[PDB]
């Protein structure tokens, strides 16, 4: 039983780290895209 | 003005796609979190 619960914790923790890395990098990419979008929208509002 | 507005937008569409992928991601990650909970205390109590 000790081995079983250890294995489950190990695999679920590494999967959690993978999914959290996925969640993090997407947020940074989205923040960069949002900064560019807001600057270009201000430029468009100016131009119109 | 209209052309520059449309060009600046595309970013919003990509943001929405990324946000939906994010949606499924944190739902699945919360499921994996609650699974990965309840076994850490199990391993601690088992080894005690």
């Amino acid at each position: 039983t000790i081995n079983q619960m250890e294995i489950s914790l190990k695999e679920e923790e590494i999967q959690l780290n993978e999914a959290t890395e996925k969640t993090n990098q997407l947020l940074a990419n989205l923040d960069k895209e949002s900064k560019k979008a807001n600057q270009k929208g201000e430029e468009v509002a100016a131009t119109n | 003005l209209e052309k520059a507005r449309e060009d600046l937008a595309q970013i919003q569409a990509y943001i929405k796609n990324l946000k939906d992928v994010y949606t499924k991601q944190m739902e699945e990650k919360n499921e994996l979190e609650m699974k990965a909970a309840k076994t850490k205390k199990k391993i601690n109590t088992a080894r005690t």
